[PDB]
C-alpha cells in the first residue's frame, strides 16, 4: 500500500534550520516524480519545490532558491529537505507528493485539495 | 445475390456514409480551441465571445465566426482539482488559451507551473498554447503605486535588463513595459523547455477589454494549422 | 544524340 | 485523534491477509500446460469515424456494437456484415463512455457534460431521438453502464456512484466512499455486485441492494484506469499506468496473480477477459495489446495493428472476437 | 474532518470481519472454472473457417 | 592509351553513380513498404519518385555496357525499349517531382480545398495520368529510337532522323529542353515562392517571433531543391544545344554533363525523404 509518513517537525526558532525527512513504501520510489508544497494558515497551496527520479532534474519556487535544499536517497528510498534562515513566514503545513504516472515529466495535481498519493505533512514554525 | 435485407441494409449504410461525408466538411471546416485558467484569471470575461442551462454542467461551448471561419471554444465548467485524466480528452484540439493574469505573484509561480503540466504533458506535447497576459493595467497600477515589490517574489527581476526587441507602446513607462517582458521571458523559459519542433507558444498582452483579439486568435489558428501542413508533408 | 556523344 | 483506530484497523487487515496467505496463485497451477503464443489475425476493419474514438461495447447479441468517439455521433456497427445499422446524432462531442442494453432497445451515452444521454432505438418516430437524460452529477462520467432493463449506473466525477431509475430518473442509490476519481466498473455476472476502481490506486466492491462497500484492495501503486470481472463471479483483474495488472478474488480477499514485465512502463488503458478467463488481453500506451495467461503469468500473445494510442478494448458474449478501438479512428476486429 | 475520520474508522471496522478463506481454495476454484469452460473458449481453440462466422 | 583510360575511368564513374543510386532507392523503398507509411499522400509521390530512379538506376547498365563494348549486339527492338525506359522513367521522376511541389503548394497555401482533394485515393489517380503523360510524351522519341549503320561497320542505337536533318533535330531537341526545363522547374518555383510569401505574410500579421531559426532551414531546403536540379540540367542541354545547332567538336565533355544528370536523380532521395522529419522516426525504428 503506497504510504508516505514525514516527520521533522517541532517548534523551531526564526532563524534555524530544519531537516525533514519523508520515507514512501508500497511503490518504486525511484520511478515517480517528487513534489514538496507548502500550505499556510488561511492561504492556498503552494508549489515549493520539484525533484526527478534520478536527481537531474531539481526546481524551486522564488523565494526557495538559494535558501532551502532537497536531496534524495534510493538505496533506502528516502526524501530529505534541509531549510536554512528560517523566516517568521515560514510557520506553514508542508506536504510531499508523488506523481500520479510514472516515466512522465509532466506533474498534475501537484496542488489539488484532496489526493490520495500525498502524507499528512508537518508543521514547520 | 444480395437478398431485399441485404439490399435495405446496403442502402442505409450508404446513406449514413453520405451523412457522414456531408458532416465531415463542416467538421473540418470549423476549428475547435479549448479555454484555460484559474478561478481570478479572468475566465468569464474572455469567453464573452457572443459578439462574433444546466447548473451541474461541466463544460460549456461558444461559437463564433472571425473572417467567415466558424470557431467553437470549449469552457470546462465545474471540475474537481484533479485534472490529469479529462485533460487526454482534448487531444485533437487546434489550440489552448491559457488566461494569465499577472495582478497577484504569489499565484503567479503556481499558475507558471500549470504552464509546466500543459507544455511537459506526454500527450499533450504537439498543441500549441496561446498565452494571454490579461489585466495588465492591474499590474501598472500595482507597479506605479509601489507598495508590492516584484523582487520580493522573483529575484530574477532584480537583474533583469530590457531586451533589444522590445517594442513598447507610445505613452507607457518603461517600467511596466520592463516588468511585461520579464513576465514573458519567464514564460518562455518555460515553453522552451520542451518540443521545439512539436508546438510553440503565442505570447500576448491583453487587458479583458479588447475589440482586436479575435484577429489575434485567428492568427494564431492559421499559423498552427500552415505549421501542421509544413509538418505533414516533411517540408518541415 | 539523345543520352550518348553525337 | 482518531488516526491510530485506523492504523491499527490497518495493520489488523493487514495481517489477517498475510496469516491467510497459504499458496499464491503461480504455485497451486505450474504443472498445467503452457498455453502457447495465441497468433491472432484482423477479420474486419471498420472504419468511418471522424474523430478519436474513445470507448466500445458489445451487446448481447455478438453481433451489433456500440462505438462512442470525440464527435459526437454513435454508429451500431454489425461484426456480420461490416454494415451500418443506426446513426445516433449526440448533443455534444466530448463523451467518454456508452453501453449496450440487454434487450437492445436503450443505447446510453455520457460524458464531460455529466449527463448520461439514454436513447431509444425501436422508436416509431422513424429516426433516433433523445429518450431520458439523467442530470444531478458534478463531475464527468467515466463509467456509464445499463445494470437490469430498468436501472442504469454511473460513475461521476465527484468520486461517487449512483444507480439511476430509467422509469422515475431520479436518483434511486448512491455510493460514496471514493477518495480518487472512479475511472472504471465492472458488473457482474449475476447483477448483484459490482467492482469499481478509482484515482486512489484501489478497487471496491459495492452491492446493487445494501448500497454500501464491503471489500476494498489497494493492490495497485498509480491510477487504475480499466477494471474486468472474471466469468466466474468471484474474480476481477485491475489496471494502472504504473504497467502491473492485477488479479484479485472476492472470496479469497488477496491478490492473486501480478503481470508485469520490465519492457512495458506504460499504463493500461483497456481490459477484459475471455469466455473462460484463461487469456487475459489488455492494451497499453504503445499502441498494442498484450494477452497473458491468467495461470502462467507468461506472455502468450501481442497484437501490434494500430498507430496510435489504444483506447478501447472488448470481447464478444461468445468469445469468438475481440473489437479494439484506437485515436486513430480505426476499429479492428482480431481473431 | 472528524466526521469523515469516523465514518472511514466505521467502514474499516464493517469491512475487517469478512469471513475470509485460504488462497488456494479459490486458486483450486478458478483452475476447475477455467479447465471447465476450456473447450469452449474459441481464443483458446481456434475453429476452422468451416464454422467461424468471422470469414 | 589516353583514351581508354579516359573511358574506364568514366565508366567507373558511371557504375559508382548507379550503385549510388541504386542502394539509395532501395533503402528508399524499404523504408517506404516495410513500415507501412503508405497511407498519406506526401508518401506516394515519393515512393514514385523512387520507382521512377530505381528504374533509372537500372537503365544505366545498358549505358555503360554501350560506352564500353561501342557495339551493341543486343538488337533493334531492345535497343528502342532501353531508350523508352531510359526516357519514361527519368520523366515520371520529374513528374512526380512536380506534382509532390503542387501538392505542397496546395497545402499549404490552399489548405480549405486541400483536404477535399488530397486523399491517398487520388494520389494514386494522379501517378497513373503522370504515368499517361510521360507515356505520351515519349512516344515521339520511341519511332526515331532505331540501330544506324555506322562508318566502322557497328550499329548505334540513336534517333533515326527523317529527310529534314537540321530542322527536326532543333525542333525536337528544342520542344524537349524548353518542356522539360521551364514545366517543371517554373511550377516548383512558383507554388515555393508563393508559398513563402504566404508563409511571411502570417508571419508578419501574427507577429510573435519573426526570426524563425527553423523557417531558416523550410527557406533552405526549397532553394537546394531548385539549385541542384538547374545546375544539374541546365549545362546538359547547353551543351546539347551546341553540339546540336553549333555542332562544335571538342574532347569527352558531354559525358559530364549525364554524369551530373544522373547524380541529381541519385540525390533527390536524400533532398526529400532523408531531409524529411517525417522519416527520422523510422530511421530509429
Amino acid at each position: 500500500q503506497v504510504q508516505l509518513q514525514e516527520s521533522g517537525g517541532g517548534l523551531v526558532q526564526p532563524g534555524g534550520s530544519l531537516r525533514l525527512s519523508c520515507a514512501a513504501s508500497g511503490f518504486t520510489f525511484s520511478n515517480y516524480k517528487m513534489n514538496w508544497v507548502r500550505q499556510a494558515p488561511g492561504k492556498g497551496l503552494e508549489w515549493v519545490s520539484d525533484i526527478s527520479q534520478s536527481g537531474a532534474s531539481i526546481s524551486y519556487t522564488g523565494s526557495v532558491k538559494g535558501r532551502f535544499t532537497i536531496s534524495r536517497d534510493n538505496a533506502k528510498n528516502t526524501l530529505y529537505l534541509q531549510m536554512n534562515s528560517l523566516k517568521p513566514e515560514d510557520t506553514a503545513v508542508y506536504y510531499c507528493a508523488r506523481c500520479p504516472a510514472p516515466f512522465t515529466r509532466d506533474c498534475f495535481d501537484v496542488t489539488s485539495t484532496t489526493y490520495a498519493y500525498r502524507g499528512q505533512g508537518t508543521q514547520v514554525t | 445475390t444480395l437478398s431485399a435485407e441485404d439490399k435495405a441494409a446496403v442502402e442505409r449504410s450508404k446513406m449514413i456514409e453520405k451523412q457522414l461525408q456531408k458532416d465531415k466538411q463542416v467538421y473540418r471546416a470549423t476549428h475547435r480551441l479549448l479555454l484555460l485558467g484559474a478561478d481570478n484569471s479572468g475566465k468569464s470575461t474572455i469567453v464573452k465571445q457572443m459578439r462574433i442551462r444546466v447548473k451541474t454542467s461541466g463544460i460549456f461551448e461558444t461559437k463564433f465566426q472571425v473572417d467567415k471561419v466558424n470557431f467553437h471554444m470549449f469552457d470546462v465548467g465545474a471540475q474537481r482539482d484533479e485534472r490529469r485524466k479529462w485533460i487526454q480528452c482534448f487531444n485533437d484540439v487546434t489550440a489552448i488559451i491559457f488566461v494569465v493574469d499577472s495582478s497577484d505573484y504569489n499565484r503567479l509561480q503556481e499558475a507558471l507551473n500549470d504552464f509546466k503540466s500543459i507544455w511537459n504533458n506526454r500527450w499533450l506535447r504537439t498543441i500549441s498554447v496561446i498565452l494571454f497576459l490579461n489585466k495588465q493595467d492591474l499590474l501598472a497600477e500595482k507597479v506605479l503605486a509601489g507598495k508590492s515589490k516584484i523582487e520580493d517574489y522573483f529575484p530574477e527581476f532584480a537583474r533583469y535588463t530590457t531586451p533589444e526587441d522590445a517594442t513598447p507602446e507610445p505613452g507607457e513607462d518603461p517600467r511596466v513595459t520592463r516588468a511585461k517582458y520579464f513576465i514573458r521571458d519567464e514564460f518562455l523559459r518555460i515553453s522552451t523547455a520542451s518540443g521545439d519542433g512539436r508546438h510553440y507558444c503565442y505570447p500576448h498582452f491583453t487587458c479583458s477589454v479588447d475589440t482586436e483579439n479575435a484577429r489575434r486568435i485567428f492568427n494564431d489558428v492559421t499559423d498552427i494549422i500552415i505549421k501542421m501542413n509544413l509538418r505533414d508533408c516533411g517540408l518541415f | 544524340x539523345x543520352k550518348y556523344f553525337p | 485523534q482518531l488516526r491510530q483506530e485506523a492504523e491499527q484497523l490497518k495493520n489488523q487487515i493487514r495481517d489477517a491477509r498475510k496469516a491467510c496467505a497459504d499458496a499464491t496463485l503461480s504455485q497451486i497451477t505450474n504443472n498445467i500446460d503452457p498455453v502457447g503464443r495465441i497468433q491472432m489475425r484482423t477479420r474486419r476493419t471498420l472504419r468511418g469515424h471522424l474523430a478519436k474514438i474513445y470507448a466500445m461495447h458489445w451487446g448481447t447479441d455478438s453481433r451489433l456494437l456500440v462505438s462512442a468517439s470525440q464527435d459526437g455521433k454513435l454508429i451500431i456497427w454489425d461484426s456480420y456484415t461490416t454494415n451500418k445499422v443506426h446513426a445516433i446524432p449526440l448533443r455534444s462531442s466530448w463523451v467518454m463512455t456508452c453501453a449496450y442494453a440487454p434487450s437492445g432497445n436503450y443505447v446510453a451515452c455520457g460524458g464531460l457534460d455529466n449527463i448520461c444521454s439514454i436513447y431509444n432505438l425501436k422508436t416509431r418516430e422513424g429516426n433516433v431521438r433523445v429518450s431520458r437524460e439523467l442530470a444531478g452529477h458534478t463531475g464527468y462520467l467515466s463509467c456509464c453502464r445499463f445494470l437490469d432493463d430498468n436501472q442504469i449506473v454511473t460513475s461521476s466525477g465527484d468520486t461517487t456512484c449512483a444507480l439511476w431509475d430509467i422509469e422515475t430518473g431520479q436518483q434511486t442509490t448512491t455510493f460514496t466512499g471514493h477518495t480518487g476519481d472512479v475511472m472504471s466498473l465492472s458488473l457482474a455476472p449475476d447483477t448483484r455486485l459490482f467492482v469499481s476502481g478509482a484515482c486512489d490506486a484501489s478497487a471496491k466492491l459495492w452491492d446493487v441492494r445494501e448500497g454500501m462497500c464491503r471489500q476494498t484492495f489497494t493492490g495497485h501503486e498509480s491510477d487504475i484506469n480499466a477494471i474486468c470481472f472474471f466469468p466466474n463471479g468471484n474474480a476481477f483483474a485491475t489496471g494502472s499506468d504504473d504497467a502491473t495488472c492485477r488479479l484479485f478474488d472476492l472470496r479469497a480477499d488477496q491478490e492473486l496473480m501480478t503481470y508485469s514485465h520490465d519492457n512495458i512502463i506504460c499504463g493500461i488503458t483497456s481490459v477484459s477477459f475471455s469466455k473462460s478467463g484463461r487469456l487475459l488481453l489488455a492494451g497499453y500506451d504503445d499502441f498494442n495489446c498484450n494477452v497473458w495467461d491468467a495461470l502462467k503469468a507468461d506472455r502468450a500473445g501481442v497484437l501490434a495493428g494500430h498507430d496510435n494510442r489504444v483506447s478501447c478494448l472488448g470481447v464478444t458474449d461468445d468469445g469468438m472476437a475481440v473489437a479494439t478501438g484506437s485515436w486513430d479512428s480505426f476499429l479492428k476486429i482480431w481473431n | 474532518s472528524i466526521a469523515q475520520a469516523r465514518k472511514l474508522v466505521e467502514q474499516l471496522k464493517m469491512e475487517a470481519n469478512i469471513d475470509r478463506i485460504k488462497v488456494s481454495k479459490a486458486a483450486a476454484d478458478l483452475m476447475a472454472y477455467c479447465e471447465a469452460h476450456a473447450k469452449e473458449d474459441p481464443l483458446l481453440t481456434p475453429v476452422p473457417a468451416s464454422e467461424n462466422p468471422f470469414r | 592509351s589516353e583514351g581508354q583510360g579516359s573511358a574506364i575511368l568514366i565508366s567507373f564513374i558511371y557504375s559508382v553513380v548507379c550503385l549510388v543510386g541504386l542502394c539509395g532507392n532501395s533503402m528508399v523503398i524499404y523504408v517506404i513498404l516495410r513500415y507501412a507509411k503508405m497511407k498519406t499522400a506526401t508518401n506516394i509521390y515519393i515512393l514514385n519518385l523512387a520507382i521512377a530512379d530505381e528504374l533509372l538506376m537500372l537503365s544505366v547498365p545498358f549505358l555503360v555496357t554501350s560506352t564500353l563494348l561501342r557495339h551493341w549486339p543486343f538488337g533493334a527492338l531492345l535497343c528502342r525499349l532501353v531508350l523508352s525506359v531510359d526516357a519514361v522513367n527519368m520523366f515520371t521522376s520529374i513528374y512526380c517531382l512536380t506534382v509532390l511541389s503542387v501538392d505542397r503548394y496546395v497545402a499549404v497555401v490552399h489548405p480549405i480545398k486541400a483536404a477535399r482533394y488530397r486523399r491517398p485515393t487520388v494520389a494514386k489517380v494522379v501517378n497513373l495520368g503522370v504515368w499517361v503523360l510521360s507515356l505520351l510524351v515519349i512516344l515521339p522519341i520511341v519511332v526515331f529510337s532505331r540501330t544506324a549503320a555506322n562508318s566502322d561497320g557497328t550499329v548505334a542505337c540513336n534517333m533515326l532522323m527523317p529527310e529534314p536533318a537540321q530542322r527536326w533535330l532543333v525542333g525536337f531537341v528544342l520542344y524537349t529542353f524548353l518542356m522539360g526545363f521551364l514545366l517543371p522547374v517554373g511550377a516548383i518555383c512558383l507554388c515555393y515562392v508563393l508559398i513563402i510569401a504566404k508563409m511571411r505574410m502570417v508571419a508578419l500579421k501574427a507577429g510573435w517571433q519573426q526570426r524563425k531559426r527553423s523557417e531558416r532551414k523550410i527557406t533552405l531546403m526549397v532553394m537546394m531543391y531548385v539549385m541542384v536540379f538547374v545546375i544539374c540540367w541546365m549545362p546538359f542541354y547547353v551543351v546539347q544545344l551546341v553540339n546540336v545547332f553549333a555542332e562544335q567538336d571538342d574532347a569527352t565533355v558531354s559525358q559530364l554533363s549525364v554524369i551530373l544528370g544522373y547524380a541529381n536523380s541519385c540525390a533527390n532521395p536524400i533532398l526529400y525523404g532523408f531531409l524529411s522529419d517525417n522519416f527520422k522516426r523510422s530511421f530509429q525504428r
